[PDB]
């Protein structure tokens, strides 16, 4: 029964780990997508220039 | 200060054009408070 209680918490820890990896990679996706846009802006500046 | 044909002997007024402005928009952090916990009560069931 101690084993089952720990196995339940380890399953929940795995769920946290999956969600955390998802959020990490998703935040890094948003940061890149914003970097690309900032670059496109400071590049259209030279294009207009 | 023209010539015999009326063409100007001076150099024309040149004017450096303006550099097109860099666009800039407002970017603000989202703000919001947490939510307070609800009132507590002893349930019908034991803790486990």
């Amino acid at each position: 029964q101690a084993l089952d209680s720990a196995r339940s918490l380890t399953g929940q820890l795995m769920q946290f780990g999956s969600t955390l990896l998802g959020l990490i990679e998703r935040r890094d996706a948003e940061a890149m997508s914003e970097l690309l846009q900032n670059q496109a802006g400071e590049l259209m500046l030279s294009s207009l220039r | 200060n023209l010539s015999i044909d009326g063409q100007p002997l001076s150099l024309p007024v040149f004017a450096a054009p303006a550099d097109p402005a860099a666009l800039l928009s407002a970017a603000a952090a989202a703000s919001g408070g947490s939510k307070p916990l609800p009132s507590a009560d002893i349930p019908a069931m034991r803790f486990p």
